[PDB]
C-alpha cells in the first residue's frame, strides 16, 4: 500500500473461490421446452421484462 | 444516421433508412429522429405497429425515446408516450 495506489494486494483479484465454476444443476435444473403456443408464451410487455 | 421530421403530425417510417442513409443491411445500424412541435405544443406519440423480433432483449437493438432535447440527459423510456 502507497499512497499514489490503495487499491493493491496480492489476493483482491481472488474471493472465496472454492469449487472451480459451478456443479450442473448444482441449484438449477436444465429444463428445456418447445415454443408451442398454448403451453409456453413470450411474455405480452417487452421491455421491462429482459 | 440523424434526419428532420417536425410539424403537427406526421409517423416515423419503420426501418426507413434505405432512402436517408442507405446503410447496408449487415453491420449494426442505428438512427435517431428529431420533432418539433408547433409553437406552444406538448407531444404525445402513439405507436402502431412494434415488433423487435430481432431479440426479446436490446443488448443489441432497442427503441427508446427522450424528451427535452436530444442528450443522453434523460430517457423517457426505452405503451404510447
Ligand atoms: C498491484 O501492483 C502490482 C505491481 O504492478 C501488480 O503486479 C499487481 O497485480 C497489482 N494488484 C492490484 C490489486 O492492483
Amino acid at each position: 500500500w502507497d499512497p499514489a495506489s490503495g487499491l493493491n494486494m496480492t489476493e483482491s483479484q481472488k474471493g472465496k473461490p472454492a469449487n472451480i465454476t459451478d456443479s450442473l444443476s448444482n441449484r438449477s435444473l436444465i429444463v428445456t421446452t418447445i415454443l408451442e403456443e398454448p403451453y409456453v408464451l413470450f411474455k405480452k410487455s417487452d421491455k421491462p421484462l429482459y | 444516421c440523424q434526419f428532420e421530421l417536425s410539424g403537427a403530425d406526421g409517423i416515423v417510417r419503420s426501418s426507413q433508412v434505405e432512402q436517408e442513409e442507405k446503410t447496408k443491411p449487415g453491420q449494426a445500424v442505428d438512427c435517431i429522429w428529431t420533432i418539433k412541435a408547433t409553437p406552444k405544443a406538448k407531444i404525445y406519440l402513439r405507436f402502431l405497429d412494434y415488433q423487435m423480433e430481432h431479440s426479446n432483449e436490446c443488448k443489441r437493438n432497442f427503441v427508446a425515446v427522450y424528451d427535452g432535447s436530444s442528450a443522453i440527459e434523460n430517457l423517457k423510456a426505452k405503451n404510447d408516450v
